C-alpha cells in the first residue's frame, strides 16, 4: 500500500513567459490585455459626439457657410475632426491662436450661440455685400455666418464705434476679424480711407489692428486674406470696437453653458450609432481588463494604454506533457 | 523549479486529479483514488488572487495621453510634446511587462514550493513507517486501509500505533 | 531530551503588505514615509524668505506704493506670494514677458537697488504729477515708486534722449513702461504731440513702442493701460532711451548681487518665526525619512515626494498568534 | 512561506527567545532553555540592513518638481508641464510602493529560509541519533546533558560519540 | 543562499571540476574524480542565457535624448525641456540598476537551489544504502564500484541490489 | 567509498552586486555597460558629418565671409557646431524663428544652394556697395554672400516689386531681411524714403517689415542692426517682394534636396578622419553591449545610454575563498 502527493494536470495548452523561460505552458492563466474594438465612433455615456465630418473646428465656429449642420450644435461628449478636413477657411487667412482656443474646447461640452451686434443694426454702412465666390452657399457667393464683412455705403466709411456688455451670467467667446487687402487701390475701393484701424478693448483685452498689404498667391481664387481673433469676455464685462475700416463684425457668439470633461478627437471615421464607455481614435473599446493596447488617446472610463501584444498572467502551475 | 518538486522529483502532474491543485493518490486493497489537499489549495487561490489584484491597481494610476495641437513654427514644442507622451508610454510598458515576467516566475515557483511543503508535511507525519520512494510516493510497511490514508491526509497519522 | 529550532516573536502588532497578502504582522518593521510637518512657513539654514503676503512679484518690483515693506528688501533664502495677490497692478496694465522674469528670480537671491536716473534730472519734463488714484498712498494719489510717469511742461513735450552706461560689475534688472491713453483727445491732453513713440536700445535689444488706444473698461476706476518692459542691461553696455510722449522713465533698477538656488513658493501661510532644512508650501520637515507626501514642490535638503499614504518595510519576520 | 518553516511546520515562533531571531530551545533533566543562534541571527541582520539602504539609495535620486508661471495664452504648455511633472510622480510613486511590496515578500521569505538551513543543519549533525518529531523538535536517544545540547548549538555535535 | 546548499552545507566549490556548474566526486578503492551533472548545467546555462536576453531586449526600447535650441526669453520651456530629458534618465537608470540588482540575486539563489535540487536528487535514489555525512557527500555501506558510482550518476541506482 | 555533490570554483575575482550583499565574488559575469569610446567626432557610416567648425548655423546659411567654406555643401550625417561660434552674424543683428529653423535641420540631410534673384538683375538699384567693415572678407568690406544689401542709384530709391515661382520641385528655404538704421539722417542717407517697408506674401505668408529706429552700443563696431526673415516655399507657388527701402534681397535660397534622420551636435571636438555606426559629442562607440554611459545625446545605431558607472550580471554562481 503507498500514498504519494501530486499536482494538477489538465488539456491546457495556454502559455506564459517568464524571465528564463518563455512559452511556458500553464493550466490556468488570465489574459489582461484588451486587443479588441468594434471599430466605430460612439457616442459616450448615451451623450452623442460632435462630428464635424469635412468640417473643421474653425469651420464650424466661424459659421463657414458649408458647415450649415452645425449652427446650434447640442452638448456633446467629444468632438471629431478629420487630420485635414476641407471646410475649413474658406477665404483664405489665418486663425489667431488657433490652438489655444481648440485646447480651451477640451473643458467644453456644450456652446449657445446668441447675436449681440444685430445685422440690420448697421444703419450707417452696408452689410448685405460682404460675399466671396471663395465661399458659396447653394450656387450664390455667401461667407461666415456668424461675422459680418462690413464696406462703405454710398463712397463713405465713417468710424465705427460699437459696445457689448456681457449681461449672462456665463463667459462669452466672442469672435471677430480683419480683411487684409491686395493693393492700395482695393483699399480705397472697399473702405476708401486709405490708412484704417480696428481697436478691440475688454477689462483686460487692449488691441489695436492695422491691415497689412501685400501681393500674395491667389487661394481659392482669392490673393486676399482675412485674420481671425477672438477673446473670452467675461460676465458684466464690456467689450469696445473702434474701426475706420477693414472690420469683420461680430453678429453672433458663442455662449459657455456647461464646462467639463471633452476631446477633440482626430479619425478619418464616421459614425456606427453605437454606445460606449471608452472610445478611441479607432473604436470603442468594451472590457474588464485593466489594459489595453488600441490607441493611446482614450476618452470616459477605460482601461490603461500599453504597447504590448501580449499580457498573460500565470495563475496556476506548470502543465505536464 | 526552484523548489525541485514540480517535474522535478514528481516527474508529472494528475489528470485525474480535478477538484484541486496539491493532494495525495493512494492505493491499497480496497482501491485507489485522487484526494485534493483543501488547506494548500485554498492558500494558493488566495495567494494568486491577491497577487492579480495588487498587480491590478498598481497599474492603475498611469500616465494618460491628451491631445495638444501645435502650428507650423511651434516645431520644437510639439516634439517636445511627442517624446514626453511616448516616453511614458515606453515606461509604462516597460512595467507591465516586466512585472508580469517577474512574477510569472515567481507564481510558477510558489505551486512549486506549496508541493513540496505539502510533500515534506505528509513525510514528517510518517518518518521511518514507510519507505520513501523518490518519486513523490510513500509505501507502507503497515497494510493502510481508508482511514489508515485519511488518517495521513488529516494531518493524524498515528505514529506509535503503527511503529 | 530534546532540542528544537524556532524563530522569535513578540507582542508587536505592525503589519505590512506584500504581493501575495496583506496586513501581515511582524516583528520589527520600518516606516520611511515622513507623513507630518509643522504647518508653518520658516527660514531656510537661517536664512529669511521673502514673504510678500498680500503684494505681488510685479507690485513689489515696479514699486507699488502698497508694497512699502518690501523697498530694499534683504536677502532671501526663497519667495512666498499669494495664488491671486491684491496689490499686484495698481494701475490696470500687463507685464511683458512676466512669467520669463519670475523664472529669473529663481536663479536669485538678492537684489540691490540703485537709482540711474534721479528723478530731479527731468528739467525739461515735469517729473512730480505723475500720478493716479487707482494708486493711493496715505490718502494722496501716488504712483509705482521705481518709475517716473513724465507728463509735458508748460504745453510742450519735447524729445527725451537718455543714456545709462552699467559700470558695475554685475547684470542689472532694467524696468520701465508706456502708457496707453482712452483717447486722442486725452493723448493731446497728456502729452501734446498725436503721435509719439519710445525707443529702447542696448547691445542686444532693438525695440519701438507705440502707444495703442482703444475704448477699454474700468479697471480700478480707469480705462487706462500701462504696459511694462523690462531687460538684463550687462555690465559695460549703455541703454538708450528716446521718445516724444507716453513715457514711463525708470529712476530704479534692481542691481543682481547674488545668484543662487531660489524658488518662489505659492501659500496662502504666512511666517511661523521658525528654522527648517527642508521646507513645502504646506509646511517645514525635519525627519530622516528617505520620503514624504506633504507637497511635491520643495526647497532644501529634503526626503523624496511620493503620493503614497503608506511606506512600511518589514525588517523582522512573521509574528505569530 | 516559501521554505516551510515559519508557520509552517514550525507552528509558531517564541516570545521567550528574545536575544536573537531563530536559535535553539532545550529540555533534559537539569533544565530548560532559549539560545539565540548569532550567526544565523547576524546573518539576516546584514542582509536586511543593506537591503534598506539599498533600497534608500536606489531612490536617493528621483524626479523632482519645479514651480513654473504660465499666463492665460500659454494653456497647452501649462497642460504640458503638468502632466509631465504629475507623470513621473505616478512613476516614482509606483516604484516605491511596488519595491516595498515586493521585497518585503522576499524579507519574510529570508527569514523562513534562514530558520529552515538552521533546521536543517541541526538535522544533518544529529542524523539517526535522534527522533525527527516533526515539530522543529529532535529528541534524543542518548540522555543529552547541557555540554551534549551546547555540542549541537557548537555544530560540534560528536555523532560516533553517541552512535 | 536561500536554499542552503552553495557555501552552506557544501562549505566550498570544487576548482577540480571544469567541465561544468554542478556535479560529482567519487572516491573508491580504483580512484577518484570529478563529473560534472550535464542535465542541470545546461539546464543552468539555458536559464541564465533567456535571462540576460530577456533584460537586455525589455531594455532595448527605452527613452532617447534629442537635442532642442531655445532663445533667452524661451527659458521656462528650456528648462521644462531639461527636466524632462533629465527625468527620463534617472527612471531608466533606476530601472536597469535596480533589475540587474534583483536579477543577480535571483541568479545566485537559483544556482544555490540546483545544487540542492541535484544533492536530493542523488539522496532519492540512495535512500538508507549510504550515510549522509552532512558535507554533500554520502558514504556508502557497500563497496561501490566505479559503475556503480556512473549507477547513481546515471539515476539508475538499483537499491534492490545494494540492499 | 562515497560520492559528494557540489558546484565549481575558479580564478575568477569579477564580483557583482545585489539588494542584500555587495561586492560578491562569482566565477562567471557579463559586463552590459560600454564605458569606452575612441574621443573623436566621426563619419556615420560612412556619410560626413558637416563640421562648422568656427561658424555658426546661421552664419553658414547667409553666407557670412569667413564661412566660405561651406559654400555648397555636400550631404551629411550630421551637423557639429560649437557652443559659442565666433563667427555667427557678422553684422549686429538677430535671426527671426532661429530655433524653430534648426529644429528644421534635424529633419534635413542635403541642401542644394540656387540663385533665384540674379544681383546684376537690379538694374533700377545699386546692389555692389551693399557692404560693412563688420563683415571683411581678405581686408576689404565685404557682407552675406547670400544676400543683397540694395541702396539707393543716384538719390532715389523706386519702389522694388519681384516674385519668384518655385517650379522646382522641392521645397525651397528662402532668407532675407531688413535694416535698422542708427537715425533719421541714415535713414534718408541709405535709402532717402523717411517711411520705408518691405511686404512679402506667398500663399500662406502675409507680412509686412518696417524698420524700428533706436540708439544702440556698437557691436561689431556697429550700432545698426539686421533682422532675418525666412520661409519655406512650397513648390508650384511664388513668393512677392515689395519695398521702398531697407530691403534685404535674397539671391541664393538653399533647395531641399533630401530629407533623413540628422541632427546639430555640440561640440567643442574637431575631426578624427574616423568611421562609426554610433556617435556622440565626445566621441563615437563601437560595442554590442546593450548599454553605455558616455553622453545622452547619440546618433546612429546606438546603445541605451544611462547614468551607471557600473552594470554587471552574475552568469555563474558564487565563487569559494
Ligand atoms: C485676369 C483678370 O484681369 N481678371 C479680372 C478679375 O481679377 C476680376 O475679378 C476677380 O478679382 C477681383 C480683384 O482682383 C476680386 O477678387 C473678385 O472676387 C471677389 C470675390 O468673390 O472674392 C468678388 C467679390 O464681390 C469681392 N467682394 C467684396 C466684398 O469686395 C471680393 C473682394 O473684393 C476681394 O476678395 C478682396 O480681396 O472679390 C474676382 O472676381 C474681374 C471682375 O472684376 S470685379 O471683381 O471688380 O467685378 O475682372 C477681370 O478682368
Ligand atoms: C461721469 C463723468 O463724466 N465723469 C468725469 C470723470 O471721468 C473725470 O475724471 C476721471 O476721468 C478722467 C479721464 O476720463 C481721469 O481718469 C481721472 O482720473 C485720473 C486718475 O487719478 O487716474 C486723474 C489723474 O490726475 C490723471 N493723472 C495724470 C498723470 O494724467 C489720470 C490720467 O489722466 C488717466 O488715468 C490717464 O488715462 O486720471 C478721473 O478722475 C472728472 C474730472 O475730470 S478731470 O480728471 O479732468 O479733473 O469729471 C467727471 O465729470
Ligand atoms: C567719432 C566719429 O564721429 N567718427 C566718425 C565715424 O562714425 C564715421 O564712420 C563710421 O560711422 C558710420 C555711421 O555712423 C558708419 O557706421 C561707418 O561704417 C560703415 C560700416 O563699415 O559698417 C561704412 C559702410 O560703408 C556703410 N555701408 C553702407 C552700405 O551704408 C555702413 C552703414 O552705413 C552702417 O553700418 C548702417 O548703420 O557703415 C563707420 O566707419 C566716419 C566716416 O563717416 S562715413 O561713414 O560717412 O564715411 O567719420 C568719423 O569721424
Ligand atoms: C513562442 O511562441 C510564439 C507564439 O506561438 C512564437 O511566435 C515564438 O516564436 C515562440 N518563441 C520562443 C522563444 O519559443
Ligand atoms: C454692464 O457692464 C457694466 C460695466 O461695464 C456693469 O457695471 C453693469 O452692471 C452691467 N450691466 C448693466 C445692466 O448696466
Ligand atoms: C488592512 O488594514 C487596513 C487598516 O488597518 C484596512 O483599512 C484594510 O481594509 C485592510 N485590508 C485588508 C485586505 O484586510
Ligand atoms: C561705458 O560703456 C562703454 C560702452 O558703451 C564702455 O566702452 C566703457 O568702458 C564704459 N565706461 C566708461 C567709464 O566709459
Ligand atoms: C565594494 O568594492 C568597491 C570597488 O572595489 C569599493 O570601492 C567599495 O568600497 C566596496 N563597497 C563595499 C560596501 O564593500
Ligand atoms: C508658377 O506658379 C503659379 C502660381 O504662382 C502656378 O500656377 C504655375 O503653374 C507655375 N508655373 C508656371 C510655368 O506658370
Ligand atoms: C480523521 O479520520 C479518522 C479516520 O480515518 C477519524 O477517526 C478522525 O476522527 C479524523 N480526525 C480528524 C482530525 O479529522
Ligand atoms: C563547545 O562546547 C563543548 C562543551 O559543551 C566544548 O567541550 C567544546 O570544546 C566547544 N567547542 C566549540 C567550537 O565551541
Ligand atoms: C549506466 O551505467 C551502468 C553501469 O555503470 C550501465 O550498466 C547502464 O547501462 C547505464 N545506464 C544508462 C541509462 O546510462
Amino acid at each position: 500500500d503507498q500514498i504519494c502527493i501530486g499536482y494538477h494536470a489538465n488539456n491546457s495548452t495556454e502559455q506564459v513567459d517568464t524571465i528564463m523561460e518563455k512559452n511556458v505552458t500553464v493550466t490556468h492563466a488570465q489574459d489582461i490585455l484588451e486587443k479588441t474594438h468594434n471599430g466605430k465612433l460612439c457616442d459616450l455615456d448615451g451623450v452623442k459626439p460632435l462630428i464635424l465630418r469635412d468640417c473643421s473646428v474653425a469651420g464650424w465656429l466661424l459659421g463657414n457657410p458649408m458647415c450649415d449642420e452645425f449652427i446650434n450644435v447640442p452638448e456633446w461628449s467629444y468632438i471629431v475632426e478629420k487630420a485635414n478636413p476641407v471646410n475649413d477657411l474658406c477665404y483664405p487667412g489665418d486663425f489667431n491662436d488657433y490652438e489655444e482656443l481648440k485646447h480651451l474646447l477640451s473643458r467644453i461640452n456644450h456652446f449657445e450661440k446668441i447675436q449681440i451686434i444685430p445685422k440690420s443694426s448697421w444703419s450707417s454702412h452696408e452689410a448685405s455685400l460682404g460675399v466671396s465666390s471663395a465661399c458659396p452657399y447653394q450656387g450664390k457667393s455667401s461667407f461666415f455666418r456668424n461675422v459680418v464683412w462690413l464696406i462703405k455705403k454710398n463712397s463713405t466709411y465713417p468710424t465705427i464705434k460699437r459696445s457689448y456688455n456681457n449681461t449672462n451670467q456665463e463667459d462669452l467667446l466672442v469672435l471677430w476679424g480683419i480683411h487684409h487687402p491686395n493693393d492700395a487701390a482695393e483699399q480705397t475701393k472697399l473702405y476708401q480711407n486709405p490708412t484704417t484701424y480696428i481697436s478691440v478693448g475688454t477689462s483686460t483685452l487692449n488691441q489695436r489692428l492695422v491691415p497689412r498689404i501685400a501681393t500674395r498667391s491667389k487661394v481659392n481664387g482669392q490673393s486676399g486674406r482675412m485674420e481671425f481673433f477672438w477673446t473670452i469676455l467675461k460676465p458684466n464685462d464690456a467689450i469696445n470696437f473702434e474701426s475706420n475700416g477693414n472690420f469683420i463684425a461680430p453678429e453672433y457668439a458663442y455662449k459657455i453653458v456647461k464646462k467639463g470633461d471633452s476631446t477633440i478627437m482626430k479619425s478619418e471615421l464616421e459614425y456606427g450609432n453605437c454606445n460606449t464607455k471608452c472610445q478611441t481614435p479607432m473604436g470603442a473599446i468594451n472590457s474588464s481588463m485593466p489594459f489595453h493596447n488600441i490607441h493611446p488617446l482614450t476618452i470616459g472610463e477605460c482601461p490603461k494604454y500599453v504597447k504590448s501584444n501580449r499580457l498573460v498572467l500565470a495563475t496556476g502551475l506548470r502543465n505536464s506533457p | 523549479g526552484l523548489f525541485g518538486a514540480i517535474a522535478g522529483f514528481i516527474e508529472g502532474g494528475w489528470q485525474g486529479m480535478v477538484d484541486g491543485w496539491y493532494g495525495y493518490h493512494h492505493s491499497n486493497e480496497q482501491g485507489s483514488g485522487y484526494a485534493a489537499d483543501k488547506e494548500s489549495t485554498q492558500k494558493a487561490i488566495d495567494g494568486v488572487t491577491n497577487k492579480v489584484n495588487s498587480i491590478i491597481d498598481k497599474m492603475n494610476t498611469q500616465f494618460e495621453a491628451v491631445g495638444r495641437e501645435f502650428n507650423n513654427l511651434e516645431r520644437r514644442i510639439e516634439n517636445l510634446n511627442k517624446k514626453m507622451e511616448d516616453g511614458f508610454l515606453d515606461v509604462w510598458t516597460y512595467n507591465a511587462e516586466l512585472l508580469v515576467l517577474m512574477e510569472n516566475e515567481r507564481t510558477l515557483d510558489f505551486h512549486d514550493s506549496n508541493v513540496k511543503n505539502l510533500y515534506d508535511k505528509v513525510r514528517l507525519q510518517l518518518r521511518d513507517n514507510a519507505k520513501e520512494l523518490g518519486n513523490g510516493c510513500f509505501e507502507f510497511y503497515h497494510k493502510c486501509d481508508n482511514e489508515c490514508m485519511e488518517s495521513v491526509r488529516n494531518g493524524t497519522y498515528d505514529y506509535p500505533q503503527y511503529s
